[PDB]
This record gives C-alpha cells, sequence and structure tokens, in this order.
C-alpha cells in the first residue's frame, strides 16, 4: 500500500468531525500499545526501506535528521538485544513522533506515478 | 580460582589434554552409571535371579 | 557530552582483587565443554561404527 | 589477506560462517535455520547405517526393520533416532516457518528466500511418506494407498498416473521397492535445495525482530552465532534424547508395528501427527477432487502472503492486531490437528469446516484488511492536518 | 569476476547503511567482567517482563480455542450416550 | 463413539519395570515364559524371538539349549537329496503352534491369534492393556448384550466381542519358583515377558539414556554459560550521541 493512498483516506478522516472524534483516539491507543516509542524510535524509522521509494526518500533527508534516525535505530537493536526498555525519560513523546520522511516519501511517490503515467500515455487524433 | 591457575596457570586447557581426559572420563563415567544402575535395580537383574537357582 | 568521559559500568566490572577471576571460570568453562564434546563425539562415531560389526543373529558356531 | 579468505574452498567457508554481517538483535527464533540442517544430517547419516541392513522387498521389509531393531548393535539407537529424528525436523520446520510468518520474513527482498522455503517443505513432507512406507506396517501400506490414489482426482489420466506409480493393480512389491529407492534419492534434493536457499539468504542476509534494517549494527557470525547456536543444539539434542531413550514411541502409531495386510483397513488408521492439519482440511471437503485440491491449496496459499501482506511495515512486533490475529492462526492451525485425529463426528466436522475457512481467511482476507487498518491507524494517529 | 546485481546488504566497509556520525560507542572486556553470577538481584524483577505485554495475544486466542475445543468434546459425549441417542438420531443424518 | 465401541480404557498398573531408572524384573519375565509355553503357546506363535536371546535374560544357556532340542527344524538334505529333520539349536526361532494360517482359523473358529513378539508396542495401553483384557473377562455379558456364537464378552476390547475366551484360571500352572499362580499373578508375568519379547534392548536402553542425557544436559548448562562470557562486551556496550554540528 502506498503512502499515497494512507493519506488519501487518512486525511479523509481527520477532515470529518464525524470520524475524527470517533477514530483518532482509538488511533492513538493503537500506538502506545505498538511501544515502538519505548525502544526510542519515531514511527517513520519503522518504514521498510528495501525498495526505490524509500531510496530515493532517505537519499534527500537532510543530513541532521539522517545522523538522528541513525542514531535511534542503534539505540534500538542495542535495547533490543539486551531485553530492555529504555528509561521512561528517554521515549519519544508524541509531539516529537513527527512524520518527519512522510513528505520525501509522497514527493517520491508523486514523481514515480508521474513517469509511469507519461511512459504510457495514448495519443488522440 | 587460584585451584586453576595451579594446573594450567591463566591459560587454556590445550587439545591434548581435552582429549588426554577424555579417554579417561568415559572409562571412570561408565563404571560409575553401571554401579548406581545395577544397585538401583538390585534384585529384579538377572544376575540375582541367578543366584536363587541351582541347576 | 565529552566523548572523554566514560560512561559508567559499575554494575558491570568486578572490583579487581582477584584479577584472572573470570578469566579462570571462563577457561574451565570451555574446557569442561571441550571434555565432554570429544567424550561425547567418541561415543557417538562407536556407536554408528560399531553397528556394521557382525550382527548377533550371524555369530553362529558351526 | 587471511588464507581463510584467499583460498577458493575455505572463502566460501568464511562468507557464510565465520565473518558474515549478522543484525546484532537477532533472537533465539533465529537459530532454527541451523537445528533444520542439524535434523537434515541426523537424518541422512542415520538413514544410510540402517540402508545397510534394509530389504526393501514385500516379504521382507518389516522384519528387515525388526531385525535392525533386535539384532544390529545400536541398531534400535539408529531406528529410534531416524523415526523420532523426522518428527522434531517437522518440529522445527514449523516453527521456523512461524517465526517467518511473524516477522514478515517472507516480505521483499527475501521473496526468492520464502518461495525456495516452500518447496522444501513440500519436498519434506514427500520424503518424510516415502519413508513410513518402508517400514511396510499396517499405516505404511494404507498410508501407500491413499496417497498415491490422491492423484486418481485427476480428470482423464488420473487412474493411470495412479498404476504408473504403483507399478501394478495395488501398492504391492515393485511399490515399496520404488519407494526405498525414491526415500533415499530426495535428501540430497532438499540438500540442493538447503544450498540455493542459503544462497538466496546470503544477498540480503537476515532480518530482525525490530523489521527495519540491520546494516548499522552488524557482528560477525563467527564466535556470537555459533556459540549461541550450540546453545540450542544441546537443548535440541536433549530433548531428543528424552524420546529416544525414553519413549521411543510416543509420537508414533501402534498399528505400524503390525505387517501390512492389503485385506483389512484398521479401524485406528490415523495420518502421522505432522499431516494432521492438512489431513483435517482434506476430510472437511465432502467432495473427492475438490477435497485433494483444497489441501494442496492449503500449503501453496503460503505463495500469497508477500502479495496479501499490505503493511508498509515488516513484522508484527509493533502491531497490536496482527499479533492477535496471529496467533488465531496458530491456535487454528493446533485444532485443525485436533480435529484430524477425530472421528468423523458430529460436532467435529463443522468445527474443522469452519478451522478451514479460517485457515484460507487468514491469508486471504484478514492480512490484508488488518495490515491497511493498522497503515491507516499508524498515520492519524500523528498527523496533526 | 562478474558482474555482481545490486542489493541491500553489502559487506564490512561498505555495509550499505547511511553515514555515521556524532555516535560515539564504548564496551568493555568481558574478561573484566563480573563472572556469571550477578544476572540475580539486579536482574530477575526486570525479567518476565517481556511476556507481561505479550501474555494477553497469547492467551485469549489460546482461551478462545480452548473452550470451542472441551465444548464440542463435551458435545460429542453426551451424544455418543445413553441419554443423547435421541438427540444424536436428530443431528446425525 | 459409543464406549462399548471404543472399549474400556484400561487403568494404570504399577508396573516395576515403570520409569526411568527401572529395568523389568528377570524372575517375572522368566515366570511369564513358562505361563506362555504352558497356556499361550498352544494358539499363538512368537516368530521374532530366537532361542539365544533367553540366555542370560530368564534362562541359562544350559536351560534354552534342552529347550531348543525338543523340537524339530528341518536341515539340510543328505548325500542322497532325501530331505531330513533336525533337534533345535540356540540359532533358531521359536517354533509357532500351526504350520500356516489357514490350520490357525480351522482350530480357532475361523479366528486368527496374533504372533506375540510385538504385541506390546502393537496396541494402545501396553502392558495395562494385555493385563486388563486377561483378567477382564465377566462370567457373564451385561444385560442386553446380544453376544455371537464362539464370541466372548471382554469390556477392554473394542466392540466387546472377542474370539480369544478366558485361559487363565487360579493354579493352573506349578511355579517353578513356588510363587503363588493366581490369574492375576500369571497375567502380570506373561505381560512382562511380552514387553521383554518386544523390547529386548528395554534394560540397556535406559541405560544409556542415563549417561546421555547427563552429558548432555552438563552440555546445555556450560553453553549457556560460555555464550553469556562470549557475548558480555556486547550486552552491556554503551552509545551516546552528541549530535554534528553543520
Ligand atoms: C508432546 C510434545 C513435547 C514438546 C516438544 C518440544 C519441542 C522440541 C523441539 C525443539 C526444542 C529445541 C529448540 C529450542 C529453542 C525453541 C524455543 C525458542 O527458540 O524460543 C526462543 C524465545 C526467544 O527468546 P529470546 O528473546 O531470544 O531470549 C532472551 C533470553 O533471555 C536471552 O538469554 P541467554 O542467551 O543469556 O540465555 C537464554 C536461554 C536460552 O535457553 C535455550 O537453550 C534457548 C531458549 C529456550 C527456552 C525454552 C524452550 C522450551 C522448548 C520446549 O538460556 C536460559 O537460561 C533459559 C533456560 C530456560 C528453560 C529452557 C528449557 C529447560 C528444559 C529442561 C529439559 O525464547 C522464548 O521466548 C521461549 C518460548 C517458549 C515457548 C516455545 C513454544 C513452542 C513449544
Ligand atoms: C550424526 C549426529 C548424531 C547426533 C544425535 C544427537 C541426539 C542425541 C542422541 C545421541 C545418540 C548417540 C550417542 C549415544 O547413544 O551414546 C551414549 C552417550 O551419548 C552421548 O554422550 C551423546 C552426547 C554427544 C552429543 C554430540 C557430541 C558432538 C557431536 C559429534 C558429531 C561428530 C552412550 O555412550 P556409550 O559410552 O555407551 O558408548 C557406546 C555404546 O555403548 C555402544 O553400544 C557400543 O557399541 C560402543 O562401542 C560404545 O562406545
Ligand atoms: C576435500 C578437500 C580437497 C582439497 C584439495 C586439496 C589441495 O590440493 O588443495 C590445494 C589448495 C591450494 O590452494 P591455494 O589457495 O593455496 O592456492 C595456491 C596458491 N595461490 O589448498 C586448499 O584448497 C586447502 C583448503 C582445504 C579445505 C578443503 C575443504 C574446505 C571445507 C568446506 C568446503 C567448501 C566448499 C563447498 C563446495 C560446494
Ligand atoms: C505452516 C505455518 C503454520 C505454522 C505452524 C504453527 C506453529 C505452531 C508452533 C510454533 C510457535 C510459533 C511462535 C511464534 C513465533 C514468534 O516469532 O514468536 C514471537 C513471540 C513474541 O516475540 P516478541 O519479539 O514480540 O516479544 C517481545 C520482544 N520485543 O514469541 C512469543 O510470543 C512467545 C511464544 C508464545 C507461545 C506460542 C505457543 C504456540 C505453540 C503451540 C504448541 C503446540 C502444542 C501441541
Ligand atoms: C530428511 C530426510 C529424511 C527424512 C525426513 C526421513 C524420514 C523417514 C521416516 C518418517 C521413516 C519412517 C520412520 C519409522 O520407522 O517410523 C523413514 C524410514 C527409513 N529411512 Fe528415512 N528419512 C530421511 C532420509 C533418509 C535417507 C537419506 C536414507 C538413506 C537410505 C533413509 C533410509 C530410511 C530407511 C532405511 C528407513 C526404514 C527404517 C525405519 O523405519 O526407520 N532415510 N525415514
Ligand atoms: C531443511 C529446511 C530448511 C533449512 C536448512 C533452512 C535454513 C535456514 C537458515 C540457516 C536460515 C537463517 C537463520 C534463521 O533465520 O533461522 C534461514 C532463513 C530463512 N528461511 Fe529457512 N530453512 C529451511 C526451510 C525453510 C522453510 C520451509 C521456509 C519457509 C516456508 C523457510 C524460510 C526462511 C526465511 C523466510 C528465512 C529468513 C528469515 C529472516 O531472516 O527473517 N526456510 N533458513
Ligand atoms: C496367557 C496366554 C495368552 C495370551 C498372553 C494371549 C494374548 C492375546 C492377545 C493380547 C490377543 C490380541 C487381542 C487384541 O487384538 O487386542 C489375543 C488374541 C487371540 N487369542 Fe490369545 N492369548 C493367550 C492364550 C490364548 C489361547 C490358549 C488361545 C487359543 C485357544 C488363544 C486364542 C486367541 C484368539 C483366537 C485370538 C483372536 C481374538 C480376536 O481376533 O477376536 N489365546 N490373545
Ligand atoms: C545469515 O544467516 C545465517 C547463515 O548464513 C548461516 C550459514 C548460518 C549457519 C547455519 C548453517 C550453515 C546450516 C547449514 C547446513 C547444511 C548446508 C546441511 C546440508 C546437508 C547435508 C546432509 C550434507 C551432506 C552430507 C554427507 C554426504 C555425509 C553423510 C555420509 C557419511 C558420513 C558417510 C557414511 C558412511 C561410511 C561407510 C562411514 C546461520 O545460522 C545464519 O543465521 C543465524
Ligand atoms: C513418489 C511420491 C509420491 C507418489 C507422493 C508424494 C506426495 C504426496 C504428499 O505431499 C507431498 C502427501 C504426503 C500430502 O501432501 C498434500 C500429505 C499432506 C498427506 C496427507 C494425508 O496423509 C495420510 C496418511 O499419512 C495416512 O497414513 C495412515 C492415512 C491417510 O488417510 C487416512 C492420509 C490422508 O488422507 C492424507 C490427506
Ligand atoms: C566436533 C567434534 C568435537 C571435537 C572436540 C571439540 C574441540 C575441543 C578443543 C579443545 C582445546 O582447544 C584449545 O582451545 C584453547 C582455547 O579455548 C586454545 O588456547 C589458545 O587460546 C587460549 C585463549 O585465548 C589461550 O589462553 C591459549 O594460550 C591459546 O593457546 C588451545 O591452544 C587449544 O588447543
Amino acid at each position: 500500500q502506498s503512502f499515497t493512498s494512507i493519506a488519501r483516506i487518512g486525511d479523509y478522516i481527520l477532515k470529518s468531525p464525524v470520524l475524527s472524534k470517533l477514530c483518532v483516539p482509538v488511533a492513538n491507543q493503537f500506538i502506545n500499545l505498538a511501544g515502538y516509542k519505548k525502544l526510542g524510535l519515531k514511527f517513520d524509522d519503522l518504514i521498510a526501506e528495501e525498495n526505490p521509494i524509500m531510496q530515493t526518500a532517505l537519499r534527500r533527508l537532510p543530513e541532521d535528521e539522517s545522523y538522528a534516525r541513525a542514531y535511534r535505530i542503534i539505540r534500538a537493536h542495542q535495547t533490543e538485544l539486551t531485553h530492555h526498555l529504555l528509561p521512561r525519560n528517554e521515549w519519544i513523546k508524541a509531539q516529537e513522533d513527527v512524520p518527519y520522511l512522510l513528505p520525501y516519501i509522497l514527493e517520491a511517490e508523486a514523481a514515480a506515478k508521474e513517469k509511469d503515467e507519461l511512459d504510457n500515455i495514448e495519443v488522440s487524433k | 580460582s587460584s585451584l586453576y591457575k595451579t594446573f594450567f596457570k591463566r591459560n587454556a586447557v590445550f587439545v591434548g589434554t581435552i582429549f588426554a581426559g577424555a579417554f579417561v572420563f568415559q572409562t571412570v563415567f561408565d563404571t560409575a552409571i553401571t554401579s548406581w544402575y545395577e544397585n538401583h535395580n538390585k534384585g529384579k537383574l538377572w544376575k540375582d535371579v541367578k543366584a536363587r537357582i541351582a541347576a | 557530552k565529552s566523548t572523554y568521559r566514560t560512561p559508567n559500568f559499575d554494575d558491570v566490572l568486578k572490583e579487581n582483587n582477584d584479577a584472572d577471576k573470570g578469566r579462570s571460570y571462563a577457561y574451565f568453562m570451555v574446557g569442561a565443554m571441550g571434555l565432554l564434546s570429544s567424550a561425547g563425539a567418541k561415543s557417538t562415531v562407536e556407536t554408528f561404527i560399531s553397528s556394521m560389526t557382525a550382527t548377533a543373529d550371524v555369530l553362529a558356531m558351526a | 589477506m587471511a588464507f581463510r579468505k584467499s583460498n577458493v574452498y575455505l572463502s566460501l567457508v568464511n562468507s557464510y560462517i565465520i565473518d558474515s554481517p549478522q543484525p546484532s538483535s537477532i533472537n533465539y527464533w533465529w537459530n532454527m535455520g541451523s537445528l533444520l540442517g542439524l535434523c537434515l544430517v541426523i537424518q541422512i547419516v542415520t538413514g544410510i547405517f540402517m540402508a545397510m541392513h534394509y530389504s526393501s522387498n514385500i516379504e521382507l521389509a518389516f522384519s528387515s526393520v525388526e531385525h535392525i531393531m533386535r539384532d544390529v548393535h545400536n541398531g534400535y539407537i539408529l531406528r529410534y533416532l531416524h523415526a523420532n529424528g523426522a518428527s522434531f525436523f517437522f518440529m522445527v520446520m514449523f516453527m521456523h516457518m512461524a517465526k517467518g510468518l511473524y516477522y514478515g520474513s517472507y516480505r521483499s527482498p527475501r521473496v526468492t528466500l520464502w518461495n525456495v522455503g516452500v518447496i522444501i517443505f513440500t519436498l519434506t513432507i514427500a520424503t518424510a511418506f516415502l519413508g513410513y512406507c518402508c517400514v511396510y506396517g499396517q499405516m505404511s501400506h494404507w498410508g501407500a494407498t491413499v496417497i498415491t490414489n490422491l492423484f486418481s482426482a485427476i480428470p482423464f489420466v488420473g487412474n493411470d498416473i495412479v498404476s504408473w506409480l504403483w507399478g501394478g493393480f495395488s501398492v504391492s512389491n515393485p511399490t515399496i521397492q520404488r519407494f526405498f529407492a525414491l526415500h533415499y534419492l530426495v535428501p540430497f534434493i532438499i540438500a540442493a535445495m538447503v544450498i540455493m536457499h542459503l544462497m538466496a539468504l546470503h544477498i540480503h542476509g537476515s532480518s530482525n525482530p525490530l523489521g527495519i534494517t540491520g546494516n548499522l549494527d552488524r557482528i560477525p557470525m563467527h564466535s556470537y552465532f555459533i556459540f549461541k547456536d550450540l546453545v540450542t543444539v544441546f537443548l535440541f539434542m536433549l530433548i531428543l534424547a528424552l524420546f529416544v531413550f525414553y519413549s521411543p514411541n510416543t509420537l508414533g502409531h501402534p498399528d505400524n508395528y503390525i505387517p501390512g495386510n492389503p485385506l483389512v483397513t484398521p479401524a485406528s488408521i490415523v495420518p502421522e501427527w505432522y499431516l494432521l492439519p492438512f489431513y483435517a482440511i482434506l476430510r472437511s471437503i465432502p467432495d473427492k477432487l475438490l477435497g485433494v485440491i483444497t489441501m494442496f491449496a492449503a500449503i501453496l496459499v503460503l505463495l500469497v502472503l508477500p502479495f496479501t501482506d499490505r503493511s508498509v511495515v515488516r513484522g508484527n512486533t509493533f502491531k497490536v492486531l496482527s499479533k492477535f490475529f496471529f496467533f488465531i492462526f496458530v491456535f487454528n492451525f493446533v485444532l485443525l490437528g485436533q480435529i484430524g485425529a477425530c472421528h468423523v463426528e458430529v460436532p467435529y466436522v463443522l468445527m474443522g469446516q469452519i478451522a478451514t475457512f479460517i485457515y484460507f481467511a487468514y491469508f486471504l482476507i484478514i492480512v490484508p484488511v488488518i495490515s491497511t487498518i493498522e497503515n491507516v491507524l499508524f498515520y492519524i494517529g500523528r498527523v496533526n492536518k | 569476476g562478474p558482474p555482481s546485481g545490486k542489493t541491500y546488504m553489502g559487506w564490512w566497509g561498505h555495509m550499505g547503511g547511511p553515514k555515521q556520525k556524532g555516535i560515539t560507542s564504548y564496551a568493555v572486556s568481558p574478561y573484566a567482567q563480573k563472572p556469571l553470577q550477578g544476572i540475580f538481584h539486579n536482574a530477575v524483577f526486570n525479567s518476565f517482563r517481556r511476556f507481561k505485554s505479550q501474555f494477553l495475544y497469547v492467551l485469549i486466542p489460546a482461551g478462545i480455542y480452548w473452550y470451542w475445543w472441551k465444548n464440542g468434546n463435551e458435545y460429542n459425549e453426551f451424544l455418543y450416550s445413553k441419554a443423547g441417542r435421541e438427540e444424536l438420531e436428530r443431528v446425525n443424518v | 463413539m459409543t464406549a462399548a465401541e471404543h472399549g474400556l480404557h484400561a487403568p494404570a498398573y504399577a508396573w516395576s519395570h515403570n520409569g526411568p531408572f527401572e529395568t523389568f524384573d528377570h524372575a517375572s519375565i522368566r515366570r511369564g515364559y513358562q505361563v506362555y509355553r504352558e497356556v499361550c503357546a498352544a494358539c499363538h506363535s512368537l516368530d521374532r524371538v530366537a532361542w539365544r536371546t533367553l540366555v542370560g535374560v530368564s534362562h541359562t544357556n544350559e536351560e534354552v539349549r534342552n529347550m531348543a532340542e525338543e523340537f524339530e527344524y528341518d536341515d539340510e538334505p543328505d548325500e542322497q537329496g532325501n530331505p531330513k529333520k533336525r533337534p533345535g539349536k540356540l540359532s533358531d526361532y521359536i517354533p509357532g503352534p500351526y504350520p500356516n494360517e489357514q490350520a490357525a482359523r480351522a482350530a480357532n473358529q475361523g479366528a486368527l491369534p496374533p504372533d506375540l513378539s510385538l504385541i506390546v508396542k502393537a496396541r494402545h495401553g501396553g502392558c495395562d492393556y494385555i493385563f486388563s483384557l486377561l483378567t477382564g473377562y465377566p462370567d457373564e455379558p451385561p444385560a442386553g448384550v446380544a453376544l455371537p456364537p464362539g464370541s466372548n464378552y471382554n469390556p477392554y476390547f473394542p466392540g466387546g466381542s472377542i474370539a480369544m475366551a478366558r485361559v487363565l484360571f487360579d493354579d493352573m500352572v506349578e511355579y517353578e519358583d513356588g510363587t503363588p499362580a493366581t490369574t492375576s499373578q500369571m497375567a502380570k508375568d506373561v505381560t512382562t515377558f511380552l514387553n521383554w519379547c518386544a523390547e529386548p534392548e528395554h534394560d540397556e536402553r535406559k541405560r544409556l539414556g542415563l549417561k546421555t542425557v547427563i552429558i548432555l544436559s552438563s552440555l546445555y548448562l556450560l553453553s549457556i554459560w560460555v555464550k553469556k562470557f562470549k557475548w558480555a562486551g556486547i550486552k552491556t556496550r554503551k552509545f551516546v550521541f552528541n549530535p554534528p554540528k553543520p
């Protein structure tokens, strides 16, 4: 499933006050139960990267965020191997759990989709 | 443990000594187990039954 | 933080009064594992090798 | 450079077992693969030594195995290792597969790795069936009869395939002799498939419990995982030993201690335990053709997972709904097995049909629906607009 | 040698990860560490934690299936007893 | 399925050979053989058991030789080609009562007494089953049971209708060692003997298991320790991040 598609559905829910008040609280609880924040990770650090879109995206990420992602990932592996969680004061707070890679991913998917469209454009005379 | 440093002195045990100890272990261990086993089953063994027989 | 200030390892480090404490234990464990393995391997090899010796039913005294 | 790297043969050993970069965080669930290689070795070695005393003729097969049990020095150890080892081979394979299922190991870029694994699984099941027939007990004869008949469901040529497989009018001498020859062959084809499996594994390396990249922190296979593998190798041997020496027939069927009889099928006939879930699936379809098709599909559906898993993250570690349904799947599988061991009676027949549905629904419906929902939940729980 | 296809894993020195900077690691020889005996008092209450979060995901589906199994079994037992031979003829064929 | 069709579940008797450290009781094996010879052997073969296996287990080398010689076996034809018999030797297998299947069915109302060499392993329940069957014949079948002619009732046999009638009765055998030959005593003995027939490696197998399990257990505990040591540097490793300036 593409991020463009997840965004389409997600935004439709976020805009409608009917669904927005019904779903978000559920989603918030789902995220806390997931537990990735206790390992010092942000959701975007969890996205499977072995594909061209994600490689393009990670390539375009500014230096500072790149070094940061690297530390979080390494710190998560070490904690996981010790079978512990980080001290609560080190957990990622909801304010920090921002979709920092999302804009780069969406941009790359759009660029990719356009190429696919243009490579297959029909012509009418 | 200083007991180790008397025989091997901070160095690991070498293959030759390991192999040598293995041959020793095999014999000792087998007798120890067979003894316990036969004793635990005293009365049920054929050795015991043959003693109660005379022909 | 300064890289020259090494983090705390006190909870892991042994109060060094007996320098070769961990070494003697590790080497005894490694040595004992090597001993029991060699005896096990020998027994396993002999088990398989002996299965090829004359079977109980073919040792007929003619 | 070091000799282990320069030599043509040793470099293979070095790249696969010594310097191979492993993700620092893999847990004991990643020890199953080595255990499978060990199982393959135990089956091959014990089988070759027994082959030395085995006669495949239908008149001598059963007695030749009794001869191995009674007259061959340590013969009972070889046979019990082989028989119990086959069972242990399946227990470990299910765990290896379940691990893959849970951690998204079947996902890109490891699809090829997963597909080769499915082939190995099919071959292993076929190999065990061929071996089981070699004993020529009651379960051997009827197992050979029922399973070769699976092919009669093929329209037009089905009965011809069966007579060809049998080498005659029914399961007879030609059948058992060819099944022994084939039982000896397949393990070597499995060995070749394992190499292809390791080749695909090598190009991308192992995955890890977090489901993310392992490229930022690797540690050499040698020392760390060699000794970590040793821990489970001994635990595996200890347990196998408890069965081989203390309870050698608990995982088998008493009817296989009765020579095969072409005129009588025991009322107590039950398939080998590792085949029960599949057996139950087939039994749940009251149609011959559809029964065998659905059963085979239960294995092939494993190939669909890379496409039906819609998630954007690999693995179930941080997925509440997926973890829950994964365990629904596992216990549903155990139920299928318990149903297979039961009589074709009222409550059981319906339960088996529902469990069969749940089995297929997991791959085709639950995973794609749930993974899509989880994708969206992850998004709206953090985007503020 | 022959050209090799691009993968997502390299080897020591070119693993394929992003460029690392700013991270400093520290470690101490296993030889200098307290011999295996400290995994208690400090590492005991901490343990068992990685199953307190997981047991529900295992237990609930297990419970559902054990109950379902018990129920069907007890029903089968009833059907084949004297008391249930009437119901048996009804639900059977 | 109905209880009658399933058969009565055999209870768990306290066999002296039950338990990881327990060998067979060889005196019971010795007695069991007598019960087999004097009662069972009239209808049941024991094809997989060779005379020599008795030596050192339940009888002496001399006793077995005498027993084997009481039977005649086909020998190699003479100088002229005509067939000839020969007394039994230790290499021979205990002979059966019938020459072929057809002769066995004729002597048992058309039923076929199975060979007992593996009977203990070829039935769910093992010793408990065999014993219970032999001592479980009621004087009269439960009310309502229409038992076919030539059949017998036994609750432990699936379907309740068995072609073998009760054959064990008090004092029908005179035990060489003076033991009171009650039916339950004789049943206990043949069953023990039959378990040995099916599992002759029993005593030795458990002895080897004891050594195997001790070595493997130690190796297991030892590997855990070695692994923890080899991993201590990685497990206690610590990281620090200092964000690089632009
Ligand atoms: C992964 C490979 C193998 C598996 C899973 C396997 C499995 C089995 C199984 C299930 C049986 C019946 C066990 C029983 O007695 O109840 C069997 C029997 C047999 N196997 Fe294998 N086998 C394998 C490899 C081999 C190989 C390479 C040989 C070599 C000739 C072999 C030779 C035999 C023989 C001789 C028998 C009959 C003796 C016996 O019943 O144990 N097997 N095998
Ligand atoms: C004889 C059978 C097999 C052998 C010897 C074998 C061996 C291995 C080995 C050594 C590994 C690496 C360590 C590990 O992850 O455990 C591995 C990984 C893997 N195997 Fe197998 N395997 C076998 C069968 C299968 C089967 C039946 C499947 C699936 C149907 C499969 C799927 C996988 C996958 C997907 C991985 C990658 C796991 C990951 O890194 O997350 N294998 N196997
Ligand atoms: C104490 C001595 C005996 C022992 C230990 C014994 C044991 C057994 C056992 C275990 C069975 C198998 C039952 C089953 O299928 O579960 C059996 C069947 C049978 N026995 Fe015996 N038996 C004894 C004496 C006799 C004698 C003397 C005769 C012949 C008069 C006899 C005739 C039969 C027949 C005809 C069957 C077939 C049962 C059927 O198919 O319904 N048995 N016996
Ligand atoms: C990146 O991930 C990895 C990884 O790559 C590797 C390699 C391992 C380590 C595990 C393995 C390499 C397992 C490999 C196993 C095999 C290839 C087994 C292949 C099978 C065989 C049966 C070999 C063939 C054997 C024979 C011909 C010998 C049998 C016959 C004999 C001895 C003759 C007997 C006769 C007489 C007369 C004496 C991992 O654990 C791992 O993850 C942690
Ligand atoms: C030359 C090689 C040939 C011809 C055949 C190899 C290929 C066949 C298989 O897969 C590879 C096959 C084993 C199948 O796989 C779908 C298994 C799940 C089998 C499942 C299976 O087992 C049974 C069994 O074991 C029995 O024993 C007593 C009895 C049985 O009925 C009562 C069955 C049975 O009804 C089924 C479906
Ligand atoms: C697969 C069949 C099983 C076969 C047997 C199993 C292998 C047993 C190996 C036994 C001994 O092997 C032995 O290992 C120790 C290390 O542990 C080696 O020791 C070497 O390393 C240690 C540790 O840094 C040093 O102290 C020592 O001075 C050095 O010589 C020793 O020289 C070698 O001889």
